[PDB]
């Protein structure tokens, strides 16, 4: 009879008192048969049934309707209600905590993931309250919203002003461990797939910018995220320290020329822990190798268009051309005093202008 | 095409059960007749199948009469061939009622079915109307009759033990032969496996002492009630249902020249009791006498091991086609089922060992059914 | 005596015997030049690719073990390359080469034919993904640029679609088949039909569809291979600028006319293809594989997994309203769930979208449409139990509001009167299967349904599926329903899965027969609404029911078919009041 006369939600104190009353009457009684246990279970069931029908009685709409690009609760003192009515201590062999938190996830998963993440850093999901369990519910739901927004191709963080640093580091740990390139569940062991992950996904450069701006974000991640961050950072350091010499596999060179802007951004982030002219030299040497390779296949097909008539022994080039271009660029010898000899040993420059 | 319209105008399908010495394949049961001058043209079913293939795949005229004539011919022929299918199932199951059956089917519009038996106490059945529904109802009726006939012959095989010695056509031949005053020597030698050195005096004693004279009173009661019992039904399905249920319950009322399964089973069990000294066989020391005894031998030592088994009682006479079955590829299911009926039914006056040699050599379907 | 397998010399001492082992590389490049000899400039442009394709084909046919690829594959590769080079007038892009290689040398699983054909051809690396669905779409649907010349030598072979668990036709009928549905030829399962007459009628339907030029989807071929191999060969006899191919029945061979736009698709299991087809057949049919992982993008697979988790927490309800332990499976809650249904649901949602580009405004509504598809086939006591479910109480609130106000689950008449007034755009026929636990409609209930559809429908013909031995009787009744006047026809086919009848594998044959007779018999002024209502039990048959068939079938669970004149048609109203307040006077 007191749940049926409060419909203003600033009056949550009154059903909070009327549920702390049955809490107090429960916490004083003596244990005896099984009539007392069935009695206390039945009375707690009826009390939470009345509580759930009250919360469905005055929450007849959604949460965090935006309407202003400044997403806010439409029942602005709602999180106070959930904090007060969840923190009261029933015996936890029953529900009241497996149920109301399931209620909060089902009310919160009614929201799209973009608006949920935009509210999560909006200074109204404040007071991370030292294992306040509704905040752990919201941590789990925001990690699930991160997982649902990374199964889609929408970049998460381009508007987050999230100066509470604990939840921001937890969201970053979420986006790392749930955006990482799994292959039936996290094998990487390599450098190529991790490097395509860095160059193609747009949240990675923002991640490295915000964790290299301040050391106060890398200190609170996980045990798992720092090993995966160390693996990604070792892969990028190995690859872009292999640009100073010619040892780069030309697959990674076609990848970085297809992905110019992201690589320039991450490298511009990396100088603070020349590159225009070094990219022009590597681009010129790549274009020279590919145009020299087009001449040799046109020569091979022209002598293959007369293959019935006169056959030619192609020096060593018959095997060198058959190999794939997962080969290292230092074997293609852009020496000075100039020419650029390759692994295709073209027997003179005569055959080069002929080709 | 105009041949197909002539079939749908005056063609007559004939099921005949051919009187010649040839077998009872579906190629030689069905015929088709065309009258005209005044000559006639008879088609077997292979030429109707080649014409239907030429007509289903001929060029589309794009007219409603053309494709409705091909569809009418194809549907009447498929229902008629399905009637042939159910008829051959009833034949090979062994029936002696639908043995001398015959049926003309008139493909005229409102042509009808003209049905006839090879019986003296029955009359020329006929019914006009829509041909496809008559064939559909007739085929459903004949399918229910095949299921009821298999149930009745199963319950006659279950209550008469010696009837399980013979297959369907062997029981048909014996039922035709024992009512004769001088039966054939092949019948009087195939019955030597039950009696032993059987002769005509033992057989006339058995066929005189089998059936009473109250069966005469109930068949005459049927013969006088049946004219005012057929005329209570307006259509053919009711008359056939009356004839088929009374053929189920009183078979010798329709066929007054052959024994039914009750009198055959009583005659065989009587022939069994004139000649005594039955066979008593023990199983060997290490074979249980209440369950299967599956034995795995190796292919060279199967045929000796059965001869090991049957020496547990010497001076008992040698086995015959009962109590040993030599299974092999192309062994039908009825041989195995009749051996299992000989092993698992009651009135046998002895103890005999029932063997399946090379029972692995059967096919998968025969093995699942067994 | 033509043969593909070898022969013994005791028969060929009679006459002359000609044997050929296998063509070597010079005979292959000579055969390629003999194909491309019909034009001079394109052949002298693309002679550079003949010897690479020949060496690459030889490495393919030596790499594999079963003789899966043969000379028709290389010949069709050369023909398709030659057709693209004729129609292009500039040469070959690597996109054209990778489409030719991947349309021709597909179907085999332990062969990476792109990597083999681009090992020797290092220019033709295509870094973009090529879906199997667009290769199937450009096999089935060529435009007016293709097949517009003298004769037809650049025509494709046909399709063979290899699958698991018989799931090609749903994908082909949602994603691919546009405008006019094909004429499905299938191995009919009506009882007491003879196989020979059904083969004859199926070949008649194939022959009519070759004449009129609509597509053919074969669901059997091991009955039809002897009668269609010369059509699969695609060698034509030209009379009057018209192509004629040989078709056979028994020993009867005739030349039948083939229309210039005719397509054939065989649908077959991957296993049956790999162990029962004789392999002239695999070489004639341009294989592709399409199971469900082929057509689903990875984010759609994540929607599938999230939806399975959503179903398993929709079903698993933890409450002590009655002191009993009965944990509910999502097969129990969703009548039809069979641990492969959520992929079908996600495919139905994506094909209801029509936009199809992943943008987080589409992803959310694919997820909500998938939840709506599951909710549209759930029992109402499950929606009442949903208050104590693991989802919550506001999710259960919005699902109950959708189940009782958006989706019509009252009765059969209300589903009609809400289904007829929906303005179906570009759908001339709307097909819905309905699952129920009530009794099926009698013939007195059909009169009430007709009188309550006095101004809307056109006297719904109700057919009972147990009353049909043969197929022709069913076709007679469907045609008698079709030839009646009036628009907005309604057909109701009725199966019962809980009785002594075998009418539980008749469902697919009935649906295929109905769909073929509608596609060949319906006009363009009348609309068609075919409902297939099936009767189930709560005694374990409602959970053993294989359910959410896609294609052109929308799946609903109406609980009772008959509009009740006793209780109110709203469970929420009964959920507000209690039993004493039900008897409260005015």
């Amino acid at each position: 009879t007191v749940c049926n006369i409060t419909a203003n939600h600033q009056f949550f104190e009154i059903p909070a008192l009327s549920a702390e009353l049955i809490c107090k009457l429960l916490e004083l009684s003596p244990p005896g048969e099984k009539s007392y246990e069935d009695l206390v279970t039945s009375t707690l069931q009826e009390a939470l049934a009345t509580t759930r029908n009250w919360l469905r009685s005055l929450f007849k709409s959604r949460m965090l309707s935006i309407s202003s690009a400044y997403v806010r609760l439409t029942y602005s003192e709602e999180m106070a209600v959930w904090r007060r009515l969840v923190e009261i201590g029933f015996p936890e062999k029953h529900g009241w905590k497996g149920s109301l938190l399931g209620d909060m996830e089902g009310r919160l998963k009614q929201e799209p993931p973009r608006l949920q993440i935009s509210f999560f850093c909006s200074s109204q999901c404040r007071d991370g309250g030292l294992h306040d369990s509704v905040s752990r519910s919201f941590e789990k739901c925001v990690i699930e919203a991160v997982s649902s927004a990374c199964q889609s191709q929408t970049s998460v963080l381009e508007g987050l002003s999230c100066q509470d640093l604990q939840k921001f580091g937890t969201l970053l740990s979420a986006v790392i461990t749930k955006s990482w390139p799994v292959h039936n569940g996290e094998p990487v062991f390599d450098v190529d797939e991790i490097f395509k992950y860095l160059l193609k996904w747009p949240d990675v450069r923002q991640l490295f910018e915000l964790c290299g701006t301040n050391e106060k974000i890398i200190d609170n991640i996980t045990e798992e995220g720092r090993q995966l961050m160390a693996t990604a950072e070792s892969v990028f350091q190995k690859v872009a320290g292999e640009l100073e010499n010619g040892t780069i596999v030309v697959g990674q060179l076609e990848l970085i020329l297809e992905h110019q802007s992201q690589f320039l951004d991450i490298w511009n982030l990396n100088r603070r822990r020349d590159v225009r002219s070094l990219l022009k030299r590597r681009r010129d040497d790549l274009l020279f190798l590919k145009q020299e390779k087009r001449y040799v296949e046109s020569l091979l097909r022209q002598l293959g268009r007369v293959k019935h008539l006169v056959q030619v022994d192609f020096g060593n080039i018959e095997i060198i051309h058959s190999q794939d271009l997962s080969n290292k660029k230092l074997n293609e010898a852009v020496i000075k005093l100039s020419y650029k000899r390759e692994t295709h040993y073209c027997l003179s420059p005569d055959i080069r202008e002929m080709a | 095409l105009s041949l197909a319209t002539a079939i749908n105008s005056r063609g007559v399908y004939v099921i005949e059960a051919p009187k010649d010495g040839q077998k009872i394949s579906p190629d030689t049961v069905l015929r088709l007749l065309l009258p005209d001058p005044e000559a006639l043209r008879t088609y077997s079913t292979e030429e109707l199948k080649e014409l239907l293939n030429k007509l289903m795949l001929m060029s589309g005229k794009k007219d409603h009469n053309s494709n409705t004539e091909v569809e009418k011919f194809s549907e009447v022929f498929s229902n008629m061939q399905r009637l042939v299918h159910v008829f051959i199932k009833l034949h090979c199951a062994g029936n002696m009622l639908f043995r001398t059956w015959t049926a003309k089917v008139y493909c005229c519009p409102d042509g009808g079915i003209f049905m006839n038996f090879g019986l003296e106490l029955l009359s020329q059945l006929t019914e006009k109307g829509d041909v496809i529904q008559l064939l559909g109802a007739l085929c459903r009726q004949m399918e229910d009759f095949l299921d009821n006939w298999k149930t009745v012959v199963a319950q006659k095989r279950a209550e008469h033990f010696y009837l399980n010695f013979y297959t369907a056509e062997q029981l048909v031949y014996l039922s035709s032969e024992l009512r004769k005053p001088r039966p054939s020597e092949a019948a009087l030698m195939m019955l030597s496996f039950i009696k032993g050195k059987c002769t005509v005096q033992d057989l006339v004693q058995a066929t005189s002492a089998c059936e009473s004279k109250a069966d005469r009173y109930c068949l005459r009661e049927v013969m006088k009630k049946l004219p005012q019992q057929l005329l209570s039904e307006p259509s053919l399905m009711g008359k056939l249902q009356v004839i088929m249920m009374q053929s189920l319950v009183y078979m010798s009322a329709f066929l007054p020249h052959c024994l039914d399964l009750d009198a055959l089973g009583r005659c065989l069990a009587h022939l069994a009791t004139m000649g005594g000294t039955p066979v008593e066989r023990p199983l060997p020391k290490g074979l249980q006498a209440g369950q299967p005894n599956l034995i795995l031998c190796g292919h060279s030592e199967v045929l000796p091991a059965a001869l090991a088994i049957y020496m547990q009682a010497p001076r008992q006479p040698l086995p015959t086609f009962d109590e040993v079955l030599l299974c092999t590829p192309a062994t039908t299911i009825e041989e195995v089922e009749l051996l299992l009926r000989r092993c698992l039914t009651s009135g046998s006056q002895g103890h005999k060992v029932y063997s399946l040699l090379f029972a692995d050599q059967l096919s998968y379907e025969v093995g699942c059914q067994a | 005596g033509i043969s593909n397998w070898a022969l013994d010399p005791a028969k060929m001492n009679r006459g002359i015997f000609v044997s050929r082992g296998s063509p070597n590389e010079k005979e292959l490049i000579e055969s390629a030049e003999g194909i491309c000899s019909s034009d001079r400039l394109v052949q002298d442009k693309i002679r550079g690719y003949f010897a690479p394709f020949a060496k690459a084909y030889e490495t393919v046919c030596q790499k594999q073990d079963k003789e899966f690829f043969g000379l028709r594959d290389y010949y069709s590769l050369i023909k398709m390359v030659f057709a693209k080079a004729k129609a292009s007038k500039r040469g070959l892009s690597p996109q054209d080469i990778t489409h030719a290689v991947l349309r021709n040398f597909s179907g085999k699983d332990n062969i990476q034919a792109l990597s083999i054909f681009t090992a020797s051809l290092p220019e033709a690396r295509y870094k973009e993904e090529v879906s199997t669905v667009e290769l199937i779409k450009q096999n089935i649907y060529p435009g007016p640029q293709a097949s517009s010349r003298g004769l037809d030598g650049a025509e494709s072979r046909y399709l063979l679609v290899l699958t698991r668990n018989y799931v090609a036709l749903q994908i082909l009928q949602q994603t691919f088949f546009e405008g006019q549905q094909p004429e499905i030829i299938f191995g009919s399962s009506f009882p007491q039909d003879q196989e020979y007459t059904q083969i004859c009628r199926n070949i008649n339907r194939v022959k009519i569809c070759m004449e009129t030029g609509k597509m053919v989807v074969l669901l059997n071929l091991q009955n039809l291979y002897e009668s269609l191999y010369d059509a699969l060969n695609q060698y034509y006899v030209y009379l009057g600028g018209q192509k004629y191919v040989d078709l056979g029945l028994g020993t009867h061979r005739v030349k039948c006319r083939v229309h210039t736009a005719f397509r054939l698709i065989v649908i077959e299991e991957k296993d049956v293809v790999y162990k029962q087809f004789p392999v002239p057949l695999i070489n004639r049919l341009e294989k592709h594989y399409l199971d469900m992982n082929t057509v689903l993008q990875p984010w759609q697979k994540s929607i599938v997994q999230e939806l399975q988790q959503w179903a398993h927490e929709f079903a698993d309800v933890k409450a002590d309203q009655f002191i009993a332990r009965h944990k509910y499976s999502p097969a129990d809650v969703f009548i039809g769930y069979h641990s492969d249904a959520c992929a079908s649901v996600v495919l139905q949602a994506v094909e209801r979208q029509g936009c199809r580009d992943l943008t987080e405004e589409l992803y959310r509504k694919v997820s909500e449409e998938a939840r709506s598809i599951l909710l549209d086939c759930a029992t109402p006591d499950a929606v009442v139990r949903l208050s104590g479910s693991s989802l919550g109480s506001f999710t259960a609130k919005q699902l109950s509001q959708e189940y009782y106000y958006a989706q019509q689950h009252n009765s059969f008449v209300d589903f009609l009167q809400a289904h007829l007034r929906m303005t179906h755009h570009e759908c001339r026929a709307v097909f819905t299967e309905i699952t129920t636990f009530s009794r099926l409609l009698t013939g007195n209930d059909c009169d009430v349904l007709a009188s309550e559809l006095r101004g809307l429908a056109s006297k719904p013909v109700v057919l009972s599926l147990q009353q049909y031995d043969t197929e022709y009787s069913f076709l007679k009744d469907v045609r008698s329903w079709l030839t009646n006047p009036g628009k907005r026809k309604v057909l109701v086919i009725q199966a019962d899965f809980d009785d002594g009848t075998r009418s539980a594998q008749l469902v697919a044959s009935a649906k295929y027969t109905a769909i073929n007779e509608i596609n060949k018999t319906q006009g363009t002024k009348d609309f068609v609404f075919v409902y297939f209502v099936t009767k189930l039990s709560r005694m374990g048959s409602g959970t053993s029911y294989v359910g959410f068939h896609g294609g052109l079938w929308r799946s609903v669970h109406i609980d009772d078919l008959r509009r009740s004149t006793i209780m109110a048609s709203d469970v929420t109203k009964l959920q507000n009041v209690t039993i004493s307040q039900l008897f409260k006077p005015e």
